[PDB]
Formats: structure tokens, sequence, C-alpha cells
């Protein structure tokens, strides 16, 4: 009611961005692959220091272009195909340029439950998380492992921009 | 859910990962399952080895990197393991290669062991007698125990261990063809785990004969150095330096299968699998069944027919020896009619089938399968068309035939993957597998299955 906050859901293509939001907005997970066609939003509705606030998440044919007005933005990563966090770099730099200069940006490592076929160490990760002003949480939607956790992250991480006078 | 449902059930079991794995084309199935794999018993994933390198050889690049890390990972806690796919990885490219060396790289001295034992094949060639060849194998042979403490073992062998050394006197080479195969007997000292422990230490050096197997470990072991040793076994292996025995993998996967599902189901057949190693795709090694000899040549030396040497060998039908000697040739008669039927072999002679001193008779060469005849000789020792004990037989191959349609699909899966890429004689048709498939008659009635079980014994004795 209060709020309303246009965040993104951005990766290469099999990374999980369109899982993600079924399991934080529906709460349903699905092996079986549609790949997504431009564009979704789901929405849901959260309360932080007891304010109603409600968040608009568009998942993602390269020209999306939805960015704009885009406040806040999951940039996600799949822990177990190496290449995926490869062009984390390329995703960083489309960003700026089709999309708000001053946006709040979380990286995602997620797949988190692929234990034994990890290809991507949460160090070399968190190391180039913390060496930029990106968030950080890893997640596995398929066990539904931190997937409120990384959206109320940003959206706390968010609302600190009161900035008043 | 509705997949994942499943995956998390108790339902699932190594075959169905590999179906999924095989077919699905979502790489968030196959990444999925890959992880699954780390949870199974070692000892359950190992059979399906050869389907998961076979895959890894010839499809997409995305079942691949599924894949890889949970071999990887086996190779780094055993050498076994690493030597097997080295050795499966080269045979079946002829996207391979890159892995295989990556494996190969310590392992040195197993690699030449078996380098070693194929040249000495080889050689045998240039010889042109059965006997001549034995003489040199035992000469040669015995230049092997020279390094024979050793380092090495026998991937074909039950379990861990260290070879010691080679009873040279007591090997014999099996045939008098150009590059014939030839059999050794094997000392080695058992471990709890090769990869952790010395090898152990030598024991220098100070006749041969046809005899049952527990009496020839007797004659070596008082022979042997390390026989007093209470770690110490005899193994054997069998040597083809020159022949393929990728379709002999192949049907020893399905003869096990079968025996399994039998085994499952509560049907008494009787059949034995004997373990496959393949080196290059030219050549290989066969562990023996102990204690059978050819019908052929058991015709040779008695002069019998089977049954007389039924009754000379256990007793008059009045004994116990031989009714049970009955039952075991009735049972392992009806396994392997229907293991023939169900893979088509082709080229069943006497020359192919080994009798042991209980009784069940043991297919052994499956050349010429895919893409068995009942001669009056064999109805006889049965009591003859009118018995009971061949109605029994009968009985048995219907009960172990509807036990074998409830369990198609693991069957098939075995044979279906493998055609996979596959340059093998036994693939040339495109039906190859949909004729198998028709061969289980999934649709027919039991009543129907009655029907052409008899049919198929009648047309199994016009010869
Ligand atoms: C050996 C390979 C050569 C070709 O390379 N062809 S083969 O000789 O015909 C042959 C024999 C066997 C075999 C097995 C599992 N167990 C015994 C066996 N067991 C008896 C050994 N021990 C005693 C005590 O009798 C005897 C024999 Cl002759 N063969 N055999 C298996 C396959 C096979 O390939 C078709
Ligand atoms: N083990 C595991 N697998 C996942 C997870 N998330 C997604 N997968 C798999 O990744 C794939 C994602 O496909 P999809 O539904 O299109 O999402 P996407 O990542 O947004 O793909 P897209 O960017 O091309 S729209 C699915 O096969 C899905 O099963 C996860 O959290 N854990």
């Amino acid at each position: 009611y209060d709020y309303l906050f246009k965040v993104v859901l951005i990766g290469d293509s099999g990374v999980g961005k369109s899982n993600l939001l079924s399991r934080f907005t529906r709460n349903e997970f699905n092996l079986e692959s549609k790949s997504t066609i431009g564009v979704e939003f789901a929405t849901r509705s959260i309360q932080v220091d007891g304010k109603t606030i409600k968040a608009q998440i568009w998942d993602t044919a390269i020209t999306s272009a939805y960015y704009r007005g885009a406040v806040g933005a999951l940039l996600v990563y799949d822990i177990a195909k190496h290449l995926t966090y490869e062009n984390v770099e390329r995703w960083l730099k489309e960003l700026r340029d089709h999309a708000d200069s001053n946006i709040v940006i979380m990286l995602v490592g997620n797949k988190s439950d692929l234990r034994h076929l990890r290809a991507v160490p949460t160090d070399e990760a968190r190391a180039f998380a913390e060496k930029n002003g990106l968030s950080f949480i890893e997640t596995s939607a398929l066990d539904s492992t931190n997937v409120e956790a990384a959206f109320q992250t940003i959206l706390t991480e968010i609302y600190r921009i009161v900035s008043q006078k | 859910s509705w997949l994942l449902r499943l995956f998390e059930s108790k339902l699932f079991d190594i075959s169905m990962a590999i179906s999924y794995l095989y077919n699905s084309k979502e790489p968030g199935v196959q990444a999925y399952i890959g992880n699954r794999l780390f949870c199974f018993r070692n000892e359950d994933v190992d059979f399906y080895l050869p389907q998961l390198l076979n895959m890894y050889i010839h499809m997409d690049e995305d079942v691949g990197d599924a894949i890889k890390p949970y071999i990887v990972h086996r190779c780094r806690q055993s050498i076994n393991f690493s030597l097997q796919c080295a050795l499966l990885l080269g045979a079946y490219s002829s996207r391979g290669t890159k892995l295989r060396k990556l494996i190969l790289s310590r392992l040195a001295p197993e690699r030449e062991f078996i380098k070693s034992l194929m040249a000495i094949g080889k050689r045998l060639a240039t010889l042109p007698t059965k006997e001549q060849k034995t003489q040199r194998l035992i000469s040669e042979l015995s230049l092997l125990n020279h390094k024979l403490p050793a380092r090495v073992w026998l991937p074909t062998a039950g379990f861990d261990h260290h070879v010691v050394r080679v009873p040279h006197t007591q090997a014999v080479v099996l045939n008098s063809k150009d590059k014939a195969p030839y059999l050794i007997y094997v000392e080695v000292l058992e471990c709890e785990n090769f990869d952790t422990t010395s090898v152990p230490a030598r024991i220098p050096e100070n006749v041969a004969l046809k005899e049952p197997w527990q009496e020839k470990v007797r004659r070596i072991r008082e022979g042997s150095p390390y026989g007093h040793l209470p770690n110490w076994r005899l193994l054997s292996v069998i040597v083809k330096c020159g022949d393929d025995l990728r379709q002999e993998l192949l049907a020893f996967q399905v003869l096990k299968q079968l025996q399994s599902i039998w085994e499952q189901e509560r049907v008494p057949l009787w059949i034995k699998p004997y373990k496959i190693l393949v080196i290059s795709a030219d050549s290989g090694m066969i562990e023996p069944v102990v204690n059978a000899v050819s019908i052929h040549q058991v015709k040779k030396q008695s002069q019998l027919s089977l049954l007389d040497y039924f009754l000379q060998e256990h007793g008059s039908y009045t004994t116990e020896a031989f009714l049970s000697a009955q039952r075991n040739f009735v049972q392992s008669c009806a396994g392997y009619c229907l293991v023939c039927y169900l893979l088509q072999v082709k080229d069943r002679h006497n020359g192919n089938i080994l009798l042991d001193a209980e009784g069940h008779i043991i297919h052994i060469d499956f050349g010429f399968i895919l893409s068995f005849k009942l001669t009056t000789e064999f109805v006889d020792v049965m009591g003859g068309l009118d018995g009971d004990m061949f109605n029994y037989y009968k009985m048995l191959m219907l009960q172990g035939l509807i036990a074998a349609r409830k369990h198609m699909d693991k069957v098939v899966q075995i044979v279906e993957i493998m055609q996979q890429g596959s340059q093998l004689p036994c693939f040339h048709g495109s039906s190859t597998i949909r004729n198998l498939k028709e061969r289980f008659h999934m649709s027919m009635t039991e009543e129907q299955l009655q029907l052409l079980v008899e049919q198929m014994v009648d047309g199994s004795m016009r010869s």
C-alpha cells in the first residue's frame, strides 16, 4: 500500500530466475522447465518496520529493456555451471547502460542444493561480492532455501533509502 | 513438483535415474540426478558404469557435465574404478579422449602389467599348435614372477588385493587358433584397502594335471611360497589378446539382471553370468567358471551319451546325488533357453555349453546375438517327453517369462542405451530394440503365453 518496488530478475538462461519467482511468489517448484519468453511478473506484498510495501518482480530475445524505473535487481547465476558466473561482469556492464545508474543489486548463487556438483566457490563469489557494491546470498529454489531471505534482504536494503531532511 | 515428488520417494533407484537421464531433455533434471548419484551406495551404481561412460562419449555436452563430477570423485577414491573407466573410455571411441588422459594421469605399473599379458598372447600366434603355445606360455609367464611381488591387481576379482605369484607350471592354452586365448592361475594376497597399504614382501621361489578346483588350490597352496599365510588366495583369468568383448559385456549385464529378476520374484531358474573385462575393444579378460567342461569334450572322453554320464558321475536314479543333479540340470536349461530366446542367441552347440559337477549347464559364447536347440539327448536326461520333470522345465519357462515381463524395462534399458552410437554387429538394424520389445509379447495374455511356450519348445526340437 505504502510503496511500490520495481525489481528485475536478470541472468543467463538456465540459472533459475523463473523458479526463484515461483518459489517466492507462489511457493511452487518444477524441474520441468518452460523457457521464459520475454517477460513475466508475479507479485507479493510484505511488511517492513510496520509498513505495507508491495514488490513487483519481473523475470526475463535480448531486448527486455524493461529496467527503467527499476529500483532493484536480483542478478542470478548457477553455482553448478561456472560459465553463468563468468558473464556476471557483462551483466553489470549492460546493467548501467539500459538501467538505472544507482540501482540496488544483489548477486545470487542459485542451485545451492547441488553440493557435490558445485563448480563455483562461495569465497570467490563473495570476494567479488564485497569487492564491489553488490549483495551476496546463496539460494536453492528447489529446496526453498534463502528464497525469502534473498528478497527480504534486497527489500530491506532498498528500504533504507529514506534520506529525509 | 510431480517429477520431484517421484525423485524424493523411496521409488527412486539408479535404474530410474539413468532412464530419465537418457530420455529427459531438461538440463535441470539431468544436473539434479548427477548430484543424487552420490547418495547411492557405490555398489549399486557400479553395475551401470558401461552405460554411464557410453553416454558421456556419445551424448550431448549437457549430459556429460552432469555425469563427469561423480566419475572423477570415484576415480579419486578408487584406482580400480579409475582403471576401468580409462579402459572403457578408450574402447568405445574409434569428447572421450580429453577425460581419459586426465584419468590415466602413479598408475603406471598396472597398464604395463596388462599390456605384457596380451603381448604374450599375440606372441603365441607364430606357434601353430595348441600344445606348442602352452609350452611358451609357461616359460614366458615364469618371467613375470621376477616382477611378481608387483603392486598390481586383477580388476576381475571380487575384492581388493595384490598379485604375488603366477604358478606358471599350471597355466594352459585353450585352443589352436592363430590368436588363441589362454587361461592362467594367479596368486594374490587379499587387502582391506589397496590404496592404503604396503606392497607385500617377496618370498623366494624354490606339476600340472586335470583336477577339480578345490583340489587344485590345495596342491598349489602346498607348493606356494606364500601358501602358509591366511591372507592367501588363488584367482584365475582367461586372456583374449585379439577378440572384442563389448558384445560379451552387454550380455553379462542382461544375464545379471535376469538373474536378479528371477531372484526378486520366486522363480527357481538357474544361470551363471561370468564377469567380463574390456581392455581395448580388441582385447579382454574373462573370469572363468570352475569345475566345468564342454559337452563336446565330455562326449569325447566318456564315449557316452549325456544321460549315461549323469548316471556314471552321480548315481542310480535312486540316489540323492543324481536327483539333485537332475534338478540342477532342468533349472539351468530353462534359464538359458529363455536367455537365448530373449537375446536371440545363435550358433548354439556343445562347444559352447559347459557342465558343472552338480549338473547345471552353462552357455558361454555370446557372439551372434540379436541382429538354442533341444536335442533328444537333452530331453533324455530330463526323463523323457512325458516326464513330470520335463513338464516342470516348461513350467519354469512360463514362470520365468511371466516374471521377466514384469521387469522388461530394466532389461531393455541396459541394451537400448548401449546401441547409442555403436558400431557393434548386433546393432545393424534400425529395428533392433523395437524387435526385442516385441519378443517380450507384453500385449499377450498368460493363456497366450502358455501356448507360445509350448510352440517354442516344439520348434526347438526339430533341430
Ligand atoms: C576363453 C575365451 C575364448 C576366446 O578368447 N573362447 S572360449 O574359450 O570358448 C570361452 C570360454 C569361457 C569360459 C568361462 C567363463 N569359464 C570357462 C571354463 N571353466 C573351466 C576352467 N576350470 C576348471 C577347473 O575346469 C573352461 C573353459 Cl574351456 N572356458 N570357460 C568363456 C568365454 C569364452 O569365449 C567364447
Ligand atoms: N537443483 C536445482 N535446480 C534448479 C533450481 N532452479 C532452477 N533449476 C533448474 O534450472 C532451470 C531453470 O529453468 P527456468 O524455469 O526457465 O528458469 P530460468 O533460470 O529463469 O531460465 P531462463 O532465464 O531461460 S527464463 C530448471 O530446469 C529448473 O529445474 C534450484 O534452485 N536447484
